[PDB]
């Protein structure tokens, strides 16, 4: 009998909080996302570091410009890496501990593009 | 068995609103598909 | 000029204005209604 | 009738699938703990100054195996006739690091 | 068991909380922990001193004068800014050079 | 056993049911949420001020440096009109001179090339600096905002493009 209830409230949780929940994520983070592509223009400049911002099935996600052996560019030659659109871009999804101090740096971005946007 | 047949029939309707209600959303190629 | 009275000499501190409106208005009770909806559910199933 | 907890299991598989799925990284930087953000000055908070023969001395350098002498502005080692002089006028008769000098 | 029940419905609880009173999407959440992560980096930076200084400056090998500096750390690349006589000189704490250099300074300073 | 699974029964109908009014373009459903939404927004203005004016003072504690001037009055350029701002000498932003009580003074400017505007702007700096207004926390208490996310602002813009 309270197994039933258990049952009862997990599909409650699941198609009366969770999914719209899902449904607001993505407005909002598509709603940045479009103002971010037409603001800003590829990567911008957070805490000296080169981020750029798309849209995936799983929301908005933070990409950094890394070299060929995978570390930062600094934002002094941002205009270069503007036309070099093929970078290497390492996802902010993984946690990279080779370069240090990574999700600071995502997570400020995140937080630079709310802000804008 | 009823209330467990009862159950999958209650979970596959609300699976099909909430997916007919998310495809402008989860479905991002579909967005990128047409504009 | 028609609509001069319309609008102030002073400032006007909007955010308080909206604050003033958020604060008199009605209380949509989302916790009490969820509370009494969790109870009822476990009285009608658990319970009885 | 253990139907209804396999089911209820399934119920909260879904929930996990869901929160990972969408709400990965809100999840994974709320409900988790974290490591500090390193701090380069916690490192040379060992860092501490002294004197050999005439020349102004550097110790307490964890990555500096082999002692390394100090440099002034001009990029040169500082010689000192009176460097245990000055640190006991400025520093008094105990060695100091850099910690108590910015704890200052 | 009653214990896995009533772990089950607690889960259920707090998941649900955290979905009605705690910012859902990325953008909103990752502010929230700036906020908090910013509040001790700032803490660590005002740690440093921003007001005047004296400090005894070898301005050569067997010269040394007292004189009256500011400092100011900065996070983003993890560097001292010194200003003397209106002067900035930067010294970055990574570099060997420049951690040698600025060491004297901080170190003789009253 | 029977009541327990109609109750089962009629509690799961109810939750497809409030599913369905949330999933279609219910107005009521819409009016609802948007009040909700509205009065949470409005709730979370004050913490993203704060935040905001936080982040901003770091900058201009980082700005300033070696740069005596900024801490004094400056008449600036905006296109359209002119600001006397500096940097405030304890928190570090923005700070330029007030009109009455309302915002900062902004001599607008009726071209490209004014120099009366400009003029009146160091009339303002030599006789009334006395009374100023300050971004982030200060103007949020004064005026209700933090001249921070409103564009166009001399805040955002000063910020931004210094």
């Amino acid at each position: 009998m309270i197994t039933l209830f258990l049952i009862l409230c997990y599909f409650i949780l699941i198609f009366n909080i969770i999914v719209p929940a899902i449904s607001e994520k993505m407005r909002r983070e598509r709603a940045a996302y479009v103002n971010y592509k037409r603001l800003n223009k590829n990567f911008i400049c957070v805490d000296d570091r080169l981020f750029s911002y798309n849209f995936t099935t799983s929301g908005i996600k933070a990409k950094v410009a890394v070299d060929n052996k995978n570390v930062p560019i600094p934002c002094s030659k941002i205009n270069e890496v503007n036309n070099n659109k093929d970078v290497d871009t390492l996802y902010c999804d993984k946690d990279r501990d080779d370069i240090p101090g990574f999700a600071r740096s995502c997570y400020r971005a995140y937080s630079d593009l709310f802000f804008t946007t | 068995m009823l209330v467990v047949i009862m159950f999958f029939i209650a979970f596959a309707f609300c699976s099909w609103l909430s997916y007919s209600y998310l495809r402008p959303y989860i479905s991002t190629k579909e967005l990128n598909k047409s504009r | 000029l028609s609509n001069s009275d319309r609008f102030s000499t002073v400032p006007v501190n909007r955010a308080k204005v909206v604050q003033h409106n958020i604060k008199h208005s009605f209380d949509l009770k989302l916790h009490l209604i969820s509370l009494l909806s969790l109870l009822v559910i476990w009285i009608l199933i658990v319970a009885i | 009738v253990y139907k209804h907890r396999l089911i209820v299991l399934f119920e909260v598989f879904v929930v996990f699938i869901l929160i990972y799925v969408f709400f990965r990284s809100e999840l994974n930087m709320f409900f988790m703990p974290k490591r500090k953000i390193p701090d380069p000055i916690d490192r040379l908070r060992r860092a501490n100054l002294a004197c050999e023969d005439d020349k102004l001395m550097i110790y307490g350098l964890p990555w500096m195996t082999t002692q390394t002498s100090a440099l002034s502005i001009n990029s040169k080692p500082i010689v000192y006739k009176d460097c245990a002089k000055l640190l006991r006028s400025i520093n008094g008769s105990q060695p100091v690091s850099l910690n108590d000098v910015l704890r200052r | 068991a009653s214990l896995l029940y009533l772990i089950l419905f607690l889960l259920f609880v707090c998941i649900s909380y955290y979905f009605t009173y705690y910012p859902t999407n990325k953008l909103q959440a990752a502010v929230m922990e700036t906020d908090r992560e910013n509040a001790i980096i700032r803490q660590r930076n005002d740690e440093i001193p921003t007001r005047t200084l004296d400090t005894a400056i070898f301005t050569d090998a067997s010269t040394v004068a007292s004189a009256q500096i500011h400092l100011y750390y900065n996070s983003n690349i993890g560097k001292i800014i010194m200003s003397l006589n209106g002067k900035k000189h930067t010294f970055n704490l990574y570099d060997d050079n420049d951690i040698r250099t600025l060491l004297p300074i901080l170190l003789l300073s009253k | 056993k029977t009541s327990t699974l109609i109750f089962f029964v009629i509690i799961l109908a109810i939750s497809a049911l409030l599913l369905w009014f949330q999933t279609s373009d219910n107005p009521v459903f819409n009016e609802l949420t948007r009040y909700m939404r509205i009065k949470n927004t409005v709730n979370d203005w004050k913490s993203l001020t704060d935040s905001k004016t936080k982040l901003e003072s770091d900058r201009g504690r980082l700005l300033a440096a070696g740069k005596d001037d900024i801490f004094e009055f400056k008449c600036v350029d905006f296109g359209a009109y002119f600001i006397a701002m500096r940097l405030d000498k304890k928190t570090y932003l923005p700070q330029a001179i007030r009109r009455g009580t309302g915002d900062a003074w902004m001599v607008k400017k009726a071209a490209k090339v004014d120099p009366s505007a400009q003029q009146f702007c160091q009339y303002l700096i030599k006789h009334k600096s006395n009374n100023v207004i300050t971004c982030g926390n200060e103007m949020l208490n004064e005026l209700g905002y933090s001249g921070y996310f409103m564009s166009p602002h001399w805040c955002s813009d000063f910020s931004n493009m210094e």
